Order: structure tokens, then C-alpha cells, then sequence
């Protein structure tokens, strides 16, 4: 379908694996959580903002393993707009609305799939804007961009598990290109730099 | 020979031989309460180009937000859209020499000179007028970082020619046309506290000329907005 | 079409000079360069002219005027002036955005040594301005500085109706 | 590209593209004794355009009453008639700026500086040497009132346009030419006591040059006679 | 039954039975620069009728002067032209009794109480707010003799029949409507120095009620403009 084509197509581009979150969580104490986001990785990162503007799915792959009976773990995704958790009885971790997963150790890794959910056509990588006009602390956040939170506990009633988080970008289409960046990330929250050379030097303009 | 547009009740001269950059291969359309009193053209105060000028920009929705019935259209609307003629033209001898690169960037959000901050909304626009590019590391909690090699973005200013733009190389050309398509990942938005697009300009080769010859050229922006929408 | 003088100032109304409006490559920009009433009664500076003398006949009259404004600088002289024009109880205007906002030409002398306007003409009475929206840029300095001059005449189902003395004897 | 005009026995060159003003819609025609050996053409000694000039004038008749065969048949004759072409060229270069008007005026007669007396011949008419308008109201007592203002008639000088003329802007054009037909009372006349027209030219927009330039502009008169005719 | 109009954004109901007054038989109609952005209903302030109200009365180009759109087309023009319809409506009961005439009175230039003198503007019209005329003589040295008994005008009252109007009789109707065309001596003219036509509402015959019923009767009058034109 996709891969059977040239490596400089935007699919095979973009569409490859990625380690995008390392945390723990305990059995006692309490929970995981992360806010999906395209910021996270420098290298991933650095791909998604040739583009201004991209619409995908995501894949979203598990792999668990714990320290010190078959031990259980939920993994909840909450879709934008959905309550949180922030104790690990709390009520949201049965909300209907709110999918999980139940998975147990020796079985292949927990594997879920979010298709494009914005509210707008495209998610933005860039925004020159406020999401209020009278906050700076707003420039830059474009709150069409919310992919929803996972969240990750135990499942029971001295153990210490370690989760990974892998994605993929799947059925990827591109708009108006940019020019790669050129200075090192400073913040996943901004578009800050340290001004940077064009280039590395040279000892003269001749050939030799 | 010479061409005259009239929009309205206003007319511009350009070259009847002078060449059209259209962003994206994309002429503006409409999908709303159009409003076609406002289409007319804009010319925006002229900025002076020196031998160590390092360049200017402008937000667009905000250039155009005190000028007359377009700067009320937005004031009394939610939600709107347009797309916008660019004329750019400078005023030259054959005894001057240098180079402008005039380009179009989408979504142009730029850094802050303090790396914990974000810019503020004037050091971002001053509107109308024109925001200056700097030859060295700006400094300030709400300054944009605004040296010129970065282009306020954190790139390099040499690729900034991946979006629409035009060159204009006084030996061969004083002016350069663009039309910008409306860009954005929904049809309609607040036109108050979003720019679709900033206009920069910005001098590769600088400023020359002959011993007697005038030490500035200016350099002027006309606009004119096409296929505007609002809500109801 | 006859030469309007425009320029004519108090010490310039004796001289040639009068029909004269200067141009300053050093001017600050946005500045007026020059304006005048388009006022029928007693138009100060159209009352004198081909279509001023003949009007001056009679008691009543209407009808469209064309203005030309021809630039007598150097042929490698290039800049812009905006050409302002406002109604009749508008008022003039004060700042060269006020005239942008308003119903204008951008004259761009590098393409065109001349530009012509036309106006309506009965009997404030409107205005006409020209501002400085940039210098004019040249090649080498110059002894003196550039001209323009003025024209104007009747543009088109120009009408008169009842004959009086002229008010010049 | 250049037009080669050849006339009798002498030559001259003209822009091909150079506009012609044929005065009052005429061109000259015969009613006599006709003459061509005279039709050839005279060209009057230039005159140098500085920055002060107030304007040159010549009494046509008069202006080629020497010039060889046509002065002999104006000698020989009691009545006659012509018409004329008259080409007017400057030589300047694009580093110099001005305006001149050119005009030919039907029975200029002029006013006297003496409000009593009346002009002498010599001061109304030096043949084929032009006579010079002043920037100051003359005085004398057979003197003209060359004030230019007045164009030596009593009238506004921006209103000569009313009579066949071409303007001179050295920006664009450095040439004029007037086709002049006969104008008179009567189809023939004394051709030594009246004069038929006058030719003007009077700067409207000073002289000026780039510091490096010649501080003059020549201009040249060159004069066709068509369709002479005289008494048998 | 009932009929819903709209014009622009402004929505009324009259009575779909009701009798429309064409004033002169004529219907307002175009010639200059049209304007239909202020073809709306404005409905002016209501008035109060009381048992012993004399009437009120409004100057028409002066009573929209202030109305938005209205108010501005004629401030930012030189001349200007317009026809009007005028809805007057009265609320009340059945055990209302009373009876109006509403008219439309073109040239209505008003007498002043002090014989030497003229009305000023204030007293003649008070805008939007309806002008009241009096029982008694009126006083002042530029107060409107305002009399109703003879209109303002120096006329027996019950001869303005001879204008435009309409007969409100409560036990028969609430209600009238006039068509006001364009009407002067001149296609155009200055609209603030010059009222086409007034309109008088005049009580014939006076409220009266039955003792448990409201104690007033409203009457509103709402105006919709027609034909506008303006100079360019």
C-alpha cells in the first residue's frame, strides 16, 4: 500500500515507531500519566515541523514490565474535553467515556489506535496567535491541538512497574512547508532559540 | 508599457511586464456576508533602505486592523477570512546596486529574546508600521529575537524561499507581486488574535550607489485584500 | 488646457514662478507638497485661466474639469506622490494616511511624466492634495530642485447660463 | 528610428516617432507666381538655455528676410503669401531637466514700455536674431514690454496654449513641430510691413543639470516655407 | 390576517386589512450613488395621548438625523434625495374612544410667536423627539406659534386635508399608512438645511375612556425609507 514506494514520500517519512515517553508507577504510596504530544522528541519533533499544518491517526504501542498471582495494569486514555484522575481511586478511571485497556504480563504488549480528533481540519505545528488576545502567556497555544491524556495504574486491591510508550503517526498528509530548524530546542512549550550561525566555517571562499 | 488598477476609488501604477507570484498555485475564492467595500488598495507608509539596513516585517490582519472600513469589519465581526495582493516596489536609480528578498511566511510565530518568556504583542506588530530586523542578538523580556539570520524563527533566512516570495534585484527589477491564498486549518477565525501571515523584507545583497547619487531608496507596500468574509 | 498657477504666493504672482510648484528630494515624507480649494467663487487659482476667463461671464454654470499635473524633473528621477481628492463638505485632508483613506492615484514619476484627474465643477467646493509619499531619488545632485506644473480645462458637457460683465475691468 | 527629410539642396534629421501640430486642423495650400526654389530648408542660429533664461521670440517674415532666395523674392515682390514648418530641437542629456513652451501666435502685437509711444521695428524685430524676453518689466522709449509674464501682449502667459503649440519637457521629448497654414484678412499682403506670426519659446520649468553637466542647452530653429506665392 | 414586513434587519407587523395612503398618487422612484443599507424600519419614541394632548408634530429629514446609517449618509454627503413611508399605529381598547389625523405636509415653513422675528431651529424641530403644539398662544421670542388651531402655519387646522393623510378613528381603526413621494423644486438638495415635509398628528376629537381603562394611549411612529440617492 505505502511502503512499497519511495523513502522520500511523506508516509515513509513520518510514519515510523517511536519511544516518546519513559516513566514508573508503584503499587503503592501512586499512577502514570502522559499528555499526548508531538514536542516530546527532538528528532520527531524536527520531522512534524517541516510542515505548518498535518493531519494523521495514531498508533500507540505498550511495553511494560515490572519489579518487585498475574498482575493486571489499566491503561486509560482520556479524549480532550474527558475528567482526569488525580488519586488512583478516583472516579474518572471508570468513566464510560473514557476507554481502557486491561492487559496482563506475558501476553504481546497493549496496543491501541486514536484516529485524527481535532476540531479543526489540521493539527498546527505553528501558531501566530494568542489563545486569549490579552494573555502572553497564550501566544503560541492553539488549543485545537489536544490529543488527550494516558493515564496508567495497577490493577489489584513492593512492586514497581516501568512503562514505555511507543508512536507512530499512520495516514499522514502534509501542508505548506517550512524550513527545517536550524537552532537547538530550548522548551516543548515554545519556539524559543538561541540565535545560531547559518553554517559551519570555512578558512577562506577559494576552492582550496 | 504602463498598467493602471483601479480598486474602488483608489489606482495604482505597476509595469504592464512585471511578474505575479501566486502562493501555492492557489487564487482566493470565497466558501458568510461578503463585503467588497473594502476592496480597494491599502499603501502602507514607506520604509527608507539604508546601506546597513537589516530589513522589516508585517502581521497582516493586524496591518491592515486600523485601516478604515476593513479595520471596522473586523472590529464589528466573530469570525472572518481573506486573502491579499502584495505590491512591493522601491524607488531606484541605475546608480544604485543591492538585493531584497520579499516573502510571504504563514504562521510565523516567532521566539522571544529571553528564553523563558514569550514576546509580547508589540514587539511581535506595531501594526501598520513596520517592525525592524536586527544585525545583532536583541535583548529584553519581551523582545522578539529578531536577528536577522534566524528571521525571528530560529531558521536560517536563506531557506525562507520554500515560501511564496519574489527577489528583487535592483539591476533587473524594482518591484515584486504577491498573492497570498488564505492558509489556515479551519475556514473561518477571530482575525484579532490570529495572523494568518507576516510580510517580511529582507536585503541579501545591501544597499549601494554612486558617490552622488541618493543614500536611501524607499520601499512601498500596497495591499489589497480579496474575497473577504465574515459571519452573519 | 491652460497653465493654473498654483504657486502663486504673494512674491511669485509677478513671476513666471507662479505657475511653478516645487518638489524637494529631502522633503519629509508624508508631507504636503501642495493643495488648493477647488472653490468656484473666486477660485484663486483657476480664475485666470482659459476656462476661469470664459466662466467669469456668467451668472451660473456647471459641468466635469480635467486637472493635469505634469512632473518636470530629470529623466532618471523616480518616486511617488499620492494625488488626493476630496468632496465637495468633506474638508481637506490632514495627513497623507487621511488622503490614502480617501479617493486618490499613486503617481509613480518613474513610469509616467503626467497624470490627469477628473473632477466635478459647479457654480466646500472639494479640494485637491498632493502629498510627498516618498522623496524623489536620483542618480547625482542636482542644482536646484524639481518642478511640477498644472493644467486645466473643461472636461466634457461643460454648460453656461446667463450672460453677465466680466468682474476683471 | 531617425527620419532623413531632405528639401532642395539641404537636409536634416528628425526622430521618426516625433509628434507634428498642424495649427488649426490646416494645411498650407495654393490659391499667382509660385516659387520652390526656396523651399528648402533655414536653419537660424541656436541659442543657449541656461538656468536664468526668461525666453526667445522671432517675427517670421522678418526671421528670413536675409536668408538668400526667399529674402530676394519677399525684395522682388509687391504682394505674396507662405506657409511655414517649423521644427524645433533641443540637445540635452537624461542629466538635465526642464520645460519649455513652444508657440506660434497670429498677429502678436505688441505693447511699448512707454505707456505713450509705440515700439520701434528694431525692438519688436532682429531678423534672424532672436529677441529676448525679460524677467523684469523693461524700460525704454521705443522699447518692448518684454516682461514675460505678460508675453509682451498684456495677457497671462499660461493661457498661449490657445494658439498652435507643443510643449518640450526634457524628460520626454526634445522636439517640437508646428505645421503654421496662412492667417490673414486678406489672401495676400506686403510682406515687409506686417508680420504674420510670431514664434515663442518661453521656459515654463528652469533649465538644470547634474553637477557634472553642461551648464547650457542648445536650441535649434529650423524653418520650411511651403506654398510660396507671389504677385506676377 | 396579520402581515409580517421586513426590511434589513428589522421586522413589523401591521393589520394585513389595513388602508395605505399614496400621497399625490405617486410612488417614490430613482433619478447619482444609490444607498439601500438604511432601507430598515426606525420606529421613533412613542407618544403619550392624554385626554387633553393638542398634538404632535416631526420634521422628517431631521427626525432620521441622528439613525445610525441614516444620520451618516447624510453627513458624508453634499446632496441627497429620499422617499418615505410612514406607519403610525395607536394601542388601545375597546372602550377607547378619540380620533386622530394624521398628515403629511410638504414645506411646512412655521410662523413665529413674536411677530418680528423667525422661529429658530430647536423650536421648529427637536429631532428624533416629537415637537408638541399648544392649546393656548405661545410665547417667546423664538418659539414656533405652535397654536393648534391654525398648524403652526397661520391656516385653519381643519383644512389640512388638502395634504397627504389619513383618518385614525379608534372605534374604527388603530392605524395609517403614507407613501410620501420625493417632493421640491429642485431633483436634489442639502438635507440639512432644508425639511421636505412635516408630519402632524392632531386629535380631532379627544381620549376618552371608560373609568377602569389605561388613562393613555400610545402612538408610535415608525419610518422606513425609500429610493435613497446621494451625490458621488
Amino acid at each position: 500500500n505505502y511502503h512499497s514506494r519511495s523513502e522520500s514520500t511523506v508516509e515513509n517519512f513520518l510514519c515510523r515507531s517511536a519511544c516518546v515517553y519513559y516513566t514508573t508507577y508503584k503499587n503503592h504510596g501512586n499512577f502514570a500519566q502522559w499528555v499526548i504530544n508531538t514536542r516530546q522528541v527532538a528528532q520527531l519533533r524536527r520531522k512534524l515541523e517541516m510542515f505548518t499544518y498535518a493531519r494523521f491517526d495514531l498508533e500507540l504501542t505498550f511495553v511494560i514490565t515490572s519489579s518487585q498471582p498475574v498482575l493486571t495494569h489499566q491503561i486509560m486514555y482520556v479524549p480532550p474535553g474527558g475528567p482526569v484522575p488525580t488519586k488512583i481511586n478516583s472516579y474518572s478511571w471508570q468513566t464510560s467515556t473514557n476507554p481502557s485497556v486491561f492487559w496482563t504480563e506475558g501476553s504481546a504488549p497493549p496496543r491501541i489506535s486514536i484516529p485524527f480528533i481535532s476540531i479543526g481540519n489540521a493539527y498546527s505545528m505553528f501558531y501566530d496567535g494568542w489563545a486569549r488576545f490579552d494573555k502572553q502567556g497564550t501566544y503560541g497555544i492553539n488549543t485545537l491541538n489536544n490529543m488527550g491524556t494516558l493515564y496508567m495504574r495497577h490493577v489489584n486491591d513492593p512492586i514497581v512497574s516501568t512503562v514505555r510508550i511507543y508512536f507512530k503517526p499512520k495516514h499522514v498528509k502534509t501542508w505548506v512547508p517550512r524550513p527545517p530548524r536550524l537552532c537547538q530546542y530550548q522548551k516543548a512549550g515554545n519556539v524559543n532559540f538561541e540565535p545560531s550561525g547559518v553554517t559551519e566555517g570555512r578558512t577562506e571562499i577559494t576552492a582550496m | 508599457r504602463v498598467r493602471s488598477i483601479t480598486l474602488g476609488n483608489s489606482t495604482i501604477t505597476t509595469q504592464e511586464c512585471a511578474n505575479v507570484v501566486v502562493g501555492y498555485g492557489t487564487w482566493p475564492t470565497y466558501l458568510t456576508q461578503p463585503d467588497v467595500a473594502t476592496c480597494r488598495f491599502y499603501t502602507l507608509e514607506s520604509v527608507m533602505w539604508q546601506q546597513s539596513s537589516p530589513g522589516w516585517w508585517w502581521k497582516f490582519p493586524d496591518a491592515l486592523s486600523n485601516m478604515g472600513l476593513f479595520g471596522q469589519n473586523m472590529q464589528y465581526h466573530y469570525l472572518g477570512r481573506a486573502g491579499y495582493t502584495l505590491h512591493v516596489q522601491c524607488n531606484a536609480s541605475k546608480f544604485h546596486q543591492g538585493c531584497l528578498l520579499v516573502v510571504c511566511v504563514p504562521e510565523a510565530e516567532m521566539g522571544c529574546a529571553t528564553i523563558a518568556n514569550k514576546p509580547d504583542q508589540k514587539s511581535l506588530s506595531n501594526g501598520e508600521t513596520a517592525n525592524v530586523f536586527d544585525s545583532q542578538n536583541t535583548s529584553g523580556q519581551t523582545a522578539v529575537q529578531a536577528n536577522v539570520i534566524n528571521a525571528g524563527m530560529g531558521i536560517g533566512v536563506g531557506n525562507l524561499t520554500i515560501f511564496p516570495h519574489q527577489w528583487i534585484n535592483l539591476r533587473t527589477n524594482n518591484s515584486a507581486t504577491i498573492v497570498m491564498p488564505y492558509v489556515n486549518s479551519v475556514p473561518m477565525d477571530n482575525m484579532f488574535r490570529h495572523n494568518n501571515f507576516t510580510l517580511m523584507i529582507i536585503p541579501f545583497a545591501p544597499l549601494s550607489y554612486s558617490t552622488g547619487a541618493t543614500t536611501y531608496v524607499p520601499i512601498t507596500v500596497t495591499v489589497a485584500p480579496m474575497c473577504a468574509e465574515y459571519n452573519g | 488646457d491652460s497653465v493654473v498657477p498654483v504657486n502663486n504666493t504673494e512674491g511669485k504672482v509677478m513671476s513666471i514662478e507662479a505657475y511653478q510648484i516645487p518638489v524637494q528630494s529631502n522633503s519629509t515624507n508624508g508631507s504636503q507638497v501642495f493643495g488648493f480649494p477647488l472653490i468656484p467663487g473666486a477660485s484663486s487659482v483657476l480664475n485666470r485661466t482659459l476656462l476661469g476667463e470664459i466662466l467669469n461671464y456668467y451668472t451660473h454654470w456647471s459641468g466635469s474639469i480635467k486637472l493635469t499635473f505634469m512632473f518636470c524633473g530629470s529623466a532618471m528621477a523616480t518616486g511617488k506622490f499620492l494625488l488626493a481628492y476630496s468632496p465637495p463638505g468633506a474638508g481637506a485632508p490632514t495627513t497623507r494616511k487621511e488622503a490614502m483613506l480617501g479617493t486618490h492615484v499613486i503617481w509613480d514619476v518613474g513610469l509616467q511624466s503626467s497624470c490627469v484627474l477628473c473632477i466635478p465643477w459647479i457654480s466646500a467646493g472639494g479640494y485637491i492634495t498632493c502629498w510627498y509619499q516618498t522623496n524623489i531619488v536620483v542618480p547625482a545632485d542636482t542644482q536646484s530642485d524639481c518642478k511640477i506644473l498644472c493644467f486645466v480645462s473643461a472636461c466634457n458637457d461643460f454648460s453656461v447660463r446667463m450672460l453677465k460683465d466680466t468682474p476683471f475691468i
